[PDB]
């Protein structure tokens, strides 16, 4: 059911690599990006169907 | 025999050493090597150009439905339109083009001939949503064309873009006869086809002095459409060509002057859309009207407004700079400091101009016959 | 990892300087050096990796002229000093020339900023700008090789900031209109240092947080090949583009061509 | 009668144009259907004065700038000064109504479409274009009688800030100096 | 000389054959026998062998030497094999002559520059018990099948549908990717199927705009005539097999395409996965690590809820092949 | 550019002509019956498709509408220089997949070749 879906999508999306990089991503920059360059190489770098 | 059943080549033989340590300055040369790999020259072809009018002819039949070219045909090739007219308004100051689109065995002017690149682009997304129907008619594409650029001056070169997606076309009258009449006005037909190779497109293609083309694919469509950018060669000179065209100053308005007038442009005032109201834009040399695009012919006095930066940026090539005279550094007797970069010449080589006899170093040459286009020793 | 490198240009003609020493104004050729000085002083504080360059136009040639204050602005001071002494006082009016030689100077400040972009480590990017104080007029003779250094600072997308102190010149409005400079025209000579530091001072990437005045008019009058004056209409031969005042049968660079 | 009545019927804007050209009195119905259808040594004085100024040239720091000098400086450079100029029409989207936006385009269509004729009539080479011209230029003046003045008196009564007149007249002006210099070379030429 | 069609090998100067067929130790045909007593009795110029990595087998050394010819020229693209018989090769046939640069080779351009990906989905908690649970060589179809992993797969498959590209999905374990391909209802080669239909399904798979993606099962670690593709996808292949990961990668290559290895964490895939892709990482190769997947939850996937997670493990414990 | 053959084309067996000659050859040249038969249609068949072929820069399609055409015996009836070029990946393919052959076959076929 409903409550089902979200039950495992739950244990899913975050079961052994997001309990730490979310706790990370809270406690990160949170402000704006360092420079440009940054981005442009991450854009680079990143898969086509991570940037969507 | 063959050429790699002889000797192996043995490549690592250049490098030599007499004081067991000069490789280093061999590798020097090496580097020195390293530049200059371009002719001093961006372009390397075509060194003028002349007017085009060119019409592109849009297939709206079924066979536009087909999904060779994601989506489908009609979407690519309207984007691939978009860029082929903006690239093409890029490389041609003062060129025109039209848009016909053939459909139900009839052919539509959906634009005007005119030189506005926003105009062509916003008429395009708009096709984009249009229903594909009937079949596409040739012949009646090529007699509003050939009408429309019969009367255009003879200097300026007629060229007609057919886009054939269907491979039938239904003529009402014979086309070989309507063919014969193009060869004898001059107009240059070129058809990029998209299924297979037709007949009556290469005949045409070859009778009118154009060039015929299938496409093989979405990258190979962009590098057609991208040779068909390029202007054709012109003559020497060739008649008596000259066309009445203002320079309009973009004069904005502010309040702070009391020659602030608010002025509704004649081109807004032509779309359905509320006209801009804006401050000011580019006033007109002789009625004074008033614009917010470059280059469009004035509505009003039928003056040409032509940007003045757009037709200088192509006067290099009727002057191009001369090469520099490549001289070693021991055999120049002179001062060691490069004239245009002020740095220290050090290189085993220094280029000198053949005019005003000054020093500069590689950097300085390659970027004087690269960018610069002029001897800034010249200059003074 | 962010390098600025700024070019000041200075309009040097002995004319026009002589001219308003002459009518005794509160604003001489020495504040105006000292201006172009604290405004360099200035981009030098602003970050330890900037880079200065200093080039005066004069009608002979362009010279490139670069106890309690700091130790290099000190050292760059006193060089500025002695070139810009040695430059007008040996300048000499040989000839009846009198249009200062802007785009040269302006060529020789792109070579500049070319040899120094090479010199970068590639780790980090030289965001470049050229400052052009103008004092006297315009000259139309320099007219195509003035488009062409427009053209080229528009391609190494370098910006071009123009400071008019006397007369407007179109040419100045149309390279910071094509190159996405900023044009002022100062309205007090003697305030001419605060208006370089509050307008010119910030780069482009703090241009954009910050608020400047809008552009102005700029005019875009082209220049007749016979002339070499503005015109606002003309014919244009529609093979080598070549803008004439008057209609002629047969194109003068057509033929030229063979 | 009927084929014509139906073209301005499909076009209201035509229909308002057509009245206020052909009722008005200001253009007859036969031509509006016809058009559908340096100095001395003192320079080198000059010079030599200022080479001798220069030549004795020391830098100075509180000579350079003055308090009074930046404060004009940055009350000038503050929003709502005389570069800083804010209002640049601030609120024209909303002055001057929308009721008087749809007459001044209409005013500036018929205007753009007389100009139109007047300069697709321009260059006068034939003698038939003579007399055109002259029935264009009575007409610029009559729909100008009938519509600008009006509206000059409407704008003055609600005071309207922005100079829309000013434009227009510009072009008028301009049309009408073309057409006395075109003339006054004609006369030339029979002298 | 393959037993199809015979098209008289008698006075040939040009013979092509295959391995499996010049060393039979059995009773052979009659045709082929007197075919074979022919080939045996004259000099033959310029032998050449493809697929030269499996050479050093019990069966194909022996070829060598059963026919007798001047130079023996070997091609092949994955030199790397186990049980170190490489070395062996040297004196079967010769010295390695050549070894191309893949980086460079790349650079040029003629080499599609395949961006590299291991892409690993965590355990799902109904099976991770069962794979800790079980020792004796069952656990193979457990992290084989894991949903996370086919959740993995299925976005993968239908982004780059959207994206329209060509899509192959290698499988081993061919009983997994029955039902891995049936769920989503999409040509599959099983290999013991025919030789027509197998063709059919490849020569159509190219050129057609319906249909863009196939699933091989260990059929295409091979020299084959697989078209043009710019995705791979490989789930639960060979443990340690480099030879097999880099023919894989090699029917990508011809970011102009990228391919993704899917692995489950905490399993002995993982440890393939890193001891298999050394061959590459020689070769230059880096393989970027996703742990999440953008837009996973966007859509809906298979495996959605956990009552079809937990139906999974009776169908995948219904093999009991004892 | 497309030359289509619905069927394998099979003479008449009526007229009481051909059966003549069948018995001919059997009793007299020992010929198989149904090999003449099929040798006629292939060699009618073959004669008829292969005219789209008349120099060396013509290219053409052909076709064959029926499913008797992929069995072994009757594509060995085709001449020598048919066969290399009829692969047996398009042997029993259906008509979309026929359609998806030609039509890619000549897009590559439009394009300039050499000499
Ligand atoms: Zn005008
Ligand atoms: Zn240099
Ligand atoms: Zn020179
Ligand atoms: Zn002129
Ligand atoms: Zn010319």
């Amino acid at each position: 059911g409903t409550s089902s879906q979200a039950e495992a999508a739950r244990i899913l999306a975050a079961s052994w690599p997001q309990n730490r990089e979310d706790e990370e991503k809270q406690k990160l920059k949170g402000g704006p990006k360092k420079t440009k360059r940054e981005k442009k190489a991450a854009a680079s770098h990143l898969f086509p169907f991570e940037k969507l | 025999t063959k050429r790699w059943e002889g000797g192996y080549e043995r490549t690592w033989e250049i490098l030599k050493e007499d004081e067991s340590g000069s490789l280093k300055a061999t590798i020097e040369d090496i580097l020195f090597k390293a530049k200059r790999k371009r002719v001093f020259e961006h372009h390397g072809q075509v060194r003028l150009g002349m007017m085009r009018h060119l019409y592109v002819v849009v297939d709206g039949s079924r066979t536009m439905e087909d999904q060779d070219l994601k989506p489908n045909r009609l979407t690519c090739t309207l984007k691939l339109l978009e860029y082929f007219v903006e690239e093409y308004f890029d490389q041609n100051p003062i060129s025109q083009i039209g848009i016909i689109v053939t459909k139900s065995k009839r052919a539509e002017k959906l634009t005007e001939l005119s030189g506005n690149p926003r105009k062509h682009i916003t008429s395009l997304k708009k096709a984009v949503d249009m229903t594909c129907h009937g079949e596409p008619s040739l012949y009646n594409s090529l007699s509003i064309a050939m009408q429309t650029l019969k009367h255009m001056p003879g200097h300026t070169s007629r060229e007609v873009l057919i886009i054939f997606s269907s491979l039938t076309t239904c003529d009402p009258s014979n086309i070989y006869d309507l063919i014969k009449t193009l060869k004898a006005a001059k107009i240059r037909v070129s058809v990029i086809g998209l299924s297979a190779e037709v007949r009556v497109c290469t005949v045409l293609a070859r009778e009118t002095g154009g060039t015929y083309h299938v496409i093989l694919d979405e990258s190979h469509y962009k590098e057609l459409l991208t040779h068909h950018v390029s202007p054709p060669p012109a003559s020497s000179s060739s008649e008596c060509s000259l066309i009445r065209m203002g320079f309009p100053q973009h004069t904005i308005a502010s309040l702070s002057d009391q020659d602030a007038k608010p002025s509704f442009s004649m081109a807004h005032l032509d779309g359905n859309t509320e006209p801009g109201l804006t401050l000011g834009g580019y006033f007109c040399p002789q009625c004074r009207a008033k614009y917010c695009e470059l280059p469009v012919e004035c509505k009003i006095c039928g003056l040409t407004l032509v940007s003045a930066p757009h037709l200088a940026r192509s006067y290099h090539h009727l002057f191009p700079l001369d090469a520099f005279q490549e001289i070693p550094l021991e055999e120049y007797n002179g001062e060691r400091f490069c004239y245009g970069c002020q740095g220290e010449l050090k290189d085993q080589h220094v280029y000198v101009c053949a005019v005003c006899q000054n020093v500069f170093c590689v950097d300085c040459d390659v970027f004087v016959h690269d960018s610069l286009h002029c001897c800034p020793g010249c200059i003074h | 990892d962010e390098l600025n490198l700024l070019v000041i240009v200075v309009d040097a003609n002995p004319i026009w300087w002589g001219k308003q020493a002459l009518k005794e104004s509160q604003f001489t050729l020495s504040k105006c050096i000292d201006a172009v000085m604290v405004l360099g002083n200035s981009h030098l504080f602003m970050n330890r990796s900037n880079k200065l360059a200093v080039i005066a136009s004069h009608i002979q040639e362009s010279r490139f002229l670069y106890d309690g204050k700091y130790e290099l602005l000190t050292s760059a001071n006193e060089v500025i000093v002695e070139e810009i002494k040695d430059l007008m006082t040996k300048s000499d009016i040989k000839g009846q020339h009198t249009e200062t030689l802007l785009a040269g100077s302006l060529a020789k400040a792109l070579c500049y900023i070319h040899r120094m972009n090479k010199e970068v480590k590639d780790n980090q990017e030289m965001k470049s700008r050229i400052l052009v104080i103008k004092a006297a007029e315009d000259s139309a003779l320099q007219y195509m090789n003035f488009m062409n250094v427009i053209f080229a600072a528009q391609k190494q997308n370098i910006l071009i900031d123009a400071c008019v102190l006397d007369s407007d010149s179109g040419l100045l409005q149309q390279a910071c209109d094509i190159t996405g400079g900023l044009y002022l025209k100062v309205p007090q000579m003697p305030s001419l240092l605060q208006y370089l530091l509050w307008v010119f001072l910030p780069d482009q990437d703090q241009r954009s947080q910050l608020i400047l005045p809008p552009p102005v008019h700029v005019d875009y009058r082209a220049a007749c090949f016979c002339h070499r004056n503005l015109i606002e209409i003309g014919y244009v031969c529609s093979v080598c583009l070549s803008i004439f005042c008057n209609f002629s049968p047969i194109c003068t660079t057509c033929e030229t061509a063979f | 009668l009927e084929e014509k009545n139906r073209m301005l019927q499909e076009d209201p804007v035509l229909f308002q144009l057509y009245k206020d050209l052909v009722v008005s009195q200001v253009i007859s119905a036969e031509e509006f259907w016809a058009n559908r259808l340096a100095t001395s040594q003192d320079i080198i004085n000059s010079f030599q004065s200022i080479r001798q100024e220069m030549e004795a040239y020391t830098p100075k720091l509180t000579q350079v700038l003055s308090s009074s000098a930046a404060s004009s400086t940055i009350t000038a450079l503050s929003p709502g000064g005389a570069l800083m100029q804010g209002g640049t029409q601030q609120a024209i989207n909303q002055m001057v109504p929308n009721d008087i936006q749809s007459e001044l385009k209409h005013l500036y269509v018929a205007v753009g479409e007389l100009l139109r004729h007047f300069w697709s009539c321009f260059p006068v080479n034939t003698p038939f274009l003579e007399e055109k011209v002259v029935k264009m230029k009575s007409n610029l003046e009559r729909f100008q009688v009938t519509k600008l003045c009006p509206f000059q008196e409407k704008i003055r009564r609600q005071y309207l800030s922005t100079n829309l007149v000013s434009h227009i007249e510009e072009m008028l002006q301009t049309a009408y100096n073309k057409l006395h210099t075109w003339q006054s070379r004609r006369l030339m030429k029979k002298t | 000389f393959t037993s199809d069609a015979k098209d008289k090998p008698i006075g040939c100067s040009v013979a092509i054959s295959t391995y499996s067929m010049l060393g039979h130790t059995t009773k052979r045909s009659w045709e082929a026998e007197r075919v074979m007593e022919w080939l045996k009795t004259q000099e033959w110029g310029l032998m050449i062998l493809d697929e030269v990595h499996t050479i050093p087998a019990k069966m194909f050394r022996r070829v060598l030497t059963i026919v007798q010819a001047h130079c023996k020229l070997g091609l092949t693209a994955t030199l790397v094999r186990e049980d170190d018989k490489i070395v062996d090769l040297n004196f079967l046939i010769g010295p390695k002559l050549y070894e191309a640069n893949w980086m460079e080779l790349q650079n040029n351009g003629y080499i599609a520059k395949v961006q590299c990906a291991e892409v690993w989905c965590p355990m799902s908690p109904e099976f991770y018990r069962e794979y800790v649970a079980i020792k004796t060589k069952k656990r193979i179809l457990l992290y084989t099948m894991n949903p996370n992993k086919f959740r993995a797969c299925q976005f993968l498959i239908k982004f780059h549908e959207r994206r329209n590209d060509k899509i192959i999905v290698f499988a081993d374990n061919v009983f997994a990717l029955k039902e891995y391909a049936i769920r989503l209802n999409k040509p599959y080669i099983y290999g013991p199927t025919s030789q027509g239909e197998r063709m059919q399904i490849l020569q159509n798979f190219k050129h057609n705009p319906k249909i863009n993606t196939i699933f091989i099962s260990k059929v295409g670690d091979t020299s084959f005539d697989l078209p043009e593709a710019n995705v791979l996808i490989q789930i639960s292949s060979h443990g340690g097999s480099r030879r097999q990961e880099a023919q894989r990668l090699g029917r990508v290559l011809r970011y102009n395409a990228f391919f993704y290895s899917l692995v489950s964490q905490d399993t002995q895939e993982m440890a393939y996965s890193t001891k298999r892709q050394r061959f590459l990482v020689d070769q230059g190769y880096s393989f970027k690590v996703i742990t999440k997947l953008a837009g996973m939850e966007e859509e809906d996937l298979a495996f959605s809820t956990k009552e079809e997670q937990q139906q999974l493990l009776q169908k995948v414990l219904a093999a009991t092949d004892l | 550019r497309a030359v289509i053959m619905f069927g394998v084309p099979y003479v008449y067996t009526q007229s009481r002509i051909l059966k003549a000659r069948l018995e001919y050859l059997r009793d007299q040249f020992q010929i198989r019956e149904n090999d003449f038969l099929t040798f006629d249609a292939m060699r009618h068949a073959a004669q008829c498709v292969g005219r789209a072929i008349r120099g060396k820069t013509d290219y053409g399609l052909m076709v064959f509408a029926d499913k008797r055409f992929a069995r072994g015996d009757k594509r060995g009836k085709l001449p020598r220089w048919i066969q290399e070029h009829l692969t047996d990946a398009n042997l029993n393919l259906t008509v979309d997949e026929g359609v998806q052959v030609a039509k890619y076959f000549l897009r590559q076929m439009a394009q300039p070749f050499h000499r």
